[PDB]
């Protein structure tokens, strides 16, 4: 009866089904977990908000289109904004966390095209002028849930001032590294034929226990179409990608007033 | 340990499918040669070692190059040239940066090697006594030099290491100096949060690892007042991880680096030569 | 003080080893590590999967 | 003191050498270690994870996403789907890998080679397909009935998405050359339709599958090298 | 173990018949003294530890001579004189060679040692600081220099070695790094099967080892920059075999080689000088 | 350091000397070996 | 002689470095030490 | 006469000494000494102090 | 790790070896190997011939 | 030996004040 194409994961107050996966990944084989006092730094006993925020927020979905190069979001960037875990976030000086990442995308058996499902620890992407290196401001580093889209073109600007974003250049994964080696990476494959939804459970990466979540993201979650989405009876038709992540294991240390980051 | 030997096996008439799987799940391809045809027993003797990290990072590499120069300076240019700082780092180069790259995150202690050299700046000025050299590591934080005989160079606290033309090349060990818990080749991130409304310039500040990173300053002079003759030497600096961990693998860099960053450069972003034919033996 | 340790084998014994130095720092390589997980890169999935059976049931 | 002879090599730098040095920071304390995801060991470990081959690098392709997906279509043609030879470090389109990649800071290399196939059509999409290694030293199959004579299978297409063709370590010398080279030749990789893809109406007539190289455990290297694939000016 | 003593034996007169024998059969001769005249004992104490393989092959012959300067290059042709590139190889010279090819195959670690020496070019144009020479080993692959001063003697993974002229001759060893399990003096084949009625060209190729064998490339540079004085240098690379294995005896070369191969010279095929008589003692 | 004197011989590179060197290929792993037919030992056993 | 081959890092004067040396004064004769007040032994025992 | 003592730990033993000298002056570094005693500095009052009590009763 | 072996006599004792390599190719050279076999190339027959007997019977 | 680790601990509600001294004792 039991089947790999068929899931449920509960945490906090939400649920999620799927009645086609593809199996799960556990990133690097390690499940997240809560900072052992053998490894700990900040000496405040921490506060562990547990169900309130670790629990599944659903982004703002975004369309597959056959012409679609792809999308990027950074994390924990994607989910400030979400509900007490943001709140969390931006009280505390220190958060750590790991995550659930369930992509979504069903079409039909007629339908064709695969996504690659990729998080990618230290995702570091290029700049968009070549008169200044690693030249990026905060505002375009950390778009927040509508996260930011691929290109197969690379335009940089004419002047400095109008280049600091990321150049997302698709095949070079936007970083300066062959796309077809992504799969080193955390991944799974949504391939219509196949399956309509990836999951990826992802522990707390970094080279420190607990780090700045306002300055500092610890995973990228990239989704390329590997082959483009297509369509027979209409090869304009977009079908939805929806991006529902809940954090794990969150531990917050160094309470004051909250961060309220610029937004210009 | 050795690599795998291969099974002696026969055919197969089977429900069992070896050969057929799903990369969807995230894993690889895993079937092996056994699995899908008839083969011989081989016993496999060869191993490994040499793909292990210590023996992949276990080399001497050159990290930089560096000038300084001995003569009667009476020009605050040619003042400068009579000692050089440099902030220490291995992307000046390309080659130890790339294998390191395939990493996130490392540890490791360094051995740092230096070769010098020497040659005159003309034939006219008589010749110049064996000259010494000294190379001063300036942690953060610590003054800087000024001037090739300022006070800063009798270093009671910064090590320097005193070095004689002609002698073997120095060499010391540095322990792991991080302070995280390893270093990291990437960071997706800034130094501070701007804030809402603040003042601070959001116009010119920078992203990433050279945001946080500073490892302190190489300082190199020649010991020697200026003779007659005017020397000019090169300082190479030589970098071996050696006690190597490392996590969290990447693609390789593809394309060529254009700075400290990860950023591209729009006339050298087409690596892959096109074939002919999808048929191209 | 002294170690001895297997050579790596040539063309056709042991070796000794006396670390000179107070820091771990200063010492030589370190001996061969052979240590190796392919599958938390090559198969990192949460259900096991047996080869010979379907990947997807 | 103690009577000594210097030996030839006395003063000289080798850059593997492997001796002692006096440590710059001496009773330097360490940041203690913490338990890291991810900790790789060999780098075999990463050259058995699957990479994509670029497998259409044609022009118009080259050096974008499309160079990666294997055109197929419904037709049944005769010609082969696609051809590459068992270079894995000097291939144009094998180069590039995370195998390639790796296999190019090396000299020597042997074992066997993992090709696993993924097919990107719809659901009502069905075919067979021959996948084959021919060892070196024949006329180099371009028809069905040359690659079939050599290593191969016969992919169904269906629910279990992925086929897995091995290219067996079968080689005259113990290790081949990291490099174009006559002597150390692998062989041919070829593909071609055994029945057709058939599909039924109202679904796409042409679709894509992508190919991966990973090696399997019986795969080392040796001989540590430079690679080709990195350079600066001066 | 010595070679073999005399025994004490006397005459015979005897159906047995030592003295004769049938080589038709393949084997030699195989009779002794004692077989064929009266013997006294002599205790033999003498060993044949001189000629064991590794006592006829333990030493360091002299392979090849290279050359490289240092100076002002203004043009291509003076440019390449910074630096050399020599694919690695034992023809060059016929000592050792011929030594090595009294066999078919062998193994062996192998000692490389060398020595460096320079003269000015000229007098009138100053002095010459003492110079760094760089010798890297570039194996099958990896990317050969186009200038003295380019990217590749970073030598990130390549093994280099910095050598320091007046210190003593540099030296290093080398494992057998064969891709077969023994080298082979002799190839009797090509490295590829040329195939019916393709369009490869058959007219310009080649035969033997020259086909298949490559042991890289050794490339030397001085590192320091120009003086004013041109020094112009040669480097002799010297090799030992040891831990010498080897296997299927072979006539010695009788007459001179004329390049890598088997080849022999028309004006120089006549190793014999022609005795008055048969008769001549 | 230890207190040392270098006699006579000193960096001299003696052709028949017998010395340990460093190894420009640490860890590299050689093809193992398989019996080939005819191995010789000694030169007098071709003198025979 | 025994013999030996010098290695990088032979004849440099590294300030941090920590080797013996001949004593320029030959068994000569230290004041006997007495009982001080204050002896510090860790400069963070200053910085509390 | 050879001493073996542990080294300070890197990034990821022991090592010996033996003094060559007849003078201790020409010994190289003391050994590690991590004793300290704050007190004699930062509180060094007649009669005890405890924290949790006041400091003036 | 050391080995003592007999030196090779002189006009009128053992020596003392150490490696120093983790390599086997660095050592020096392989100890006198006296083994010999002239016979499979001075009588490498099928058939065993008794010198005192007839070569062929 | 090592600097001071930091115990686990919650809060108080108590007459003792280790958060209060009086420095004119010299410590
Ligand atoms: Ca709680
Ligand atoms: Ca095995
Ligand atoms: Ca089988
Ligand atoms: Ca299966
Ligand atoms: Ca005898
Ligand atoms: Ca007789
Ligand atoms: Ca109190
Ligand atoms: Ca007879
Ligand atoms: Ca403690
Ligand atoms: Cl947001
Ligand atoms: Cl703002
Ligand atoms: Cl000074
Ligand atoms: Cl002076
Ligand atoms: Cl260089
Ligand atoms: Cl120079």
């Amino acid at each position: 009866g039991y089947s790999d194409r068929v899931r449920q994961i509960t945490l906090g107050n939400s649920t999620i089904t799927t009645q086609e996966a593809a199996n799960a990944v556990v990133a690097y084989g390690e499940w997240p977990s809560y900072l052992d006092d053998k490894e700990a730094n900040p000496i405040d006993a921490p506060t562990e908000p547990d169900v309130s925020s670790n629990r599944f927020y659903t982004l703002d979905s975004v369309q597959w289109k056959s012409t679609s190069r792809g999308w990027w979001w950074k994390l924990p960037d994607a989910l400030k904004d979400m509900g007490m875990f943001g709140q969390n976030m931006y009280y505390h000086y220190l958060g750590r966390s790991g995550y659930t990442v369930h992509v979504q995308c069903n079409a039909s058996k007629f339908h064709q095209g695969a996504l690659g499902v990729f998080a990618i620890p230290e995702y570091v992407m290029a700049c968009n002028t070549e008169a200044k290196t690693s030249y990026v401001s905060y505002v375009n580093a950390n778009p927040g849930e509508k996260g930011g889209v691929f290109d197969n073109a690379y335009n940089p600007s004419a002047e400095a001032s109008e280049g600091r974003k990321f150049a997302a250049l698709d095949y070079l994964l936007g970083c300066g590294v062959l796309a077809g080696n992504a799969f080193v990476y955390p991944h799974q494959i949504i391939n219509l034929r196949t399956n309509n939804s990836a999951t990826l459970v992802l522990p707390y990466v970094n080279s420190l226990a607990i780090d700045c979540m306002a300055k500092h993201n610890n995973w990228g979650l990239v989704i390329l179409p590997l082959c483009k989405l297509d369509y027979a009876p209409n090869s304009s038709t977009e079908i939805p990608i929806t991006v529902t992540i809940a954090p794990m294991f969150t531990e917050f240390n160094g309470l004051r007033n909250i961060t309220v980051p610029a937004t210009q | 340990p050795t690599a795998q030997s291969t099974p002696l096996t026969s055919g197969v008439n089977s429900q069992e499918v070896p050969a057929l799987t799903a990369v969807e799940t995230g894993a690889s391809g895993q079937a092996v040669p056994s699995d899908v045809i008839e083969t011989r027993h081989v016993v496999n003797y060869k191993t490994r070692s040499e793909s292990t990290l210590e023996s992949f990072f276990g080399r001497s590499a050159c990290v930089t190059i560096l000038e300084v120069e001995n003569f009667n300076a009476t020009t605050d240019a040619d003042r400068k040239k009579q000692f050089t700082t440099w902030a220490i780092t291995y992307t000046d180069t390309v080659q130890l940066r790339r294998k390191l790259e395939f990493f996130t995150y490392s540890r490791f202690d360094l051995e740092m090697t230096f070769v010098i050299t020497e040659r005159y700046y003309a034939s006219n000025t008589g010749h110049a006594r064996n000259q010494v050299y000294q190379l001063m590591y300036i942690p953060p934080g610590a003054p800087r030099p000024t001037a090739w005989d300022d006070y800063t160079w009798q270093s009671s606290s910064n090590p320097s290491v005193f070095y004689t033309y002609g002698s073997a090349p120095p060499r010391m060990s540095i322990p792991y100096v991080g302070i995280a818990n390893a270093y990291s080749h990437f960071y997706d991130g800034f130094a501070r949060v701007p804030l809402k409304d603040e003042t601070v310039d959001s116009g010119d500040t920078y992203y990433g690892l050279v945001t946080i990173n500073d490892f302190g300053t190489l300082a190199v002079r020649v010991v020697n007042e200026y003779n007659p003759a005017r020397i000019t030497s090169k300082i190479r600096v030589y970098m071996k991880p050696k006690h190597v961990r490392c996590w969290c693998p990447r693609p390789p860099r593809a394309v060529p680096y254009r700075g400290e960053g990860v950023d591209f450069k729009q006339d050298s972003i087409t690596p892959l030569t096109a074939v002919e034919n999808i048929n191209t033996f | 003080g002294a170690q001895v340790s297997s050579q790596k084998v040539g063309a056709h014994v042991n070796y000794t080893t006396i670390n000179y130095y107070k820091d771990s720092a200063s010492n030589a390589a370190s001996k061969l590590d052979f240590s190796q997980d392919p599958s938390k890169f090559t198969e990192p999935v949460k259900d096991i999967m047996i080869k010979t059976a379907p990947a997807l049931n | 003191g103690l009577p000594t002879m210097l030996t030839p090599g006395s003063s000289q730098f080798l850059t593997s050498d492997d001796f002692q040095s006096p440590c710059a920071l001496p009773n330097f304390d360490v940041t203690p270690p913490i338990h890291i995801p991810g900790e790789v060991f060999n780098m075999m470990e990463l050259a058995e994870i699957d990479s994509m081959i670029p497998m259409n690098s044609v022009t118009g392709k080259a050096n974008t996403m499309e160079m990666y997906p294997i055109p197929l279509d419904d037709k049944g043609s005769a010609t082969p789907i696609f051809s590459i030879s068992l270079s894995p470090a000097s291939d144009k389109r094998l180069q590039y890998t995370m195998l390639g990649e790796i296999l190019n800071y090396y000299t020597h290399w042997t074992g066997s080679l993992r090709f696993t196939f993924l097919f990107c059509g719809s659901m009502m999409a069905t075919g067979k397909i021959l996948l084959s290694y021919s060892p070196p030293g024949a006329k180099p199959p371009t028809t069905r009935k040359d690659a079939m004579l050599g290593t191969h299978i016969i992919w169904d297409l269906g629910l279990q998405s992925s086929c897995t063709m091995l290219a067996p370590w079968i080689s005259n010398t113990v290790y081949r050359r990291c490099i174009k080279d006559d002597f150390t030749e692998g062989g041919y990789i070829t593909c071609f339709y055994q029945t057709r893809i058939v599909v039924p109406s109202g679904t796409p007539t042409s679709m894509f599958m992508l190919a991966f190289v990973s090696a399997c455990p019986d795969f080392s290297v040796r001989l540590l090298r430079d690679t080709n694939h990195i350079s600066q000016r001066t």
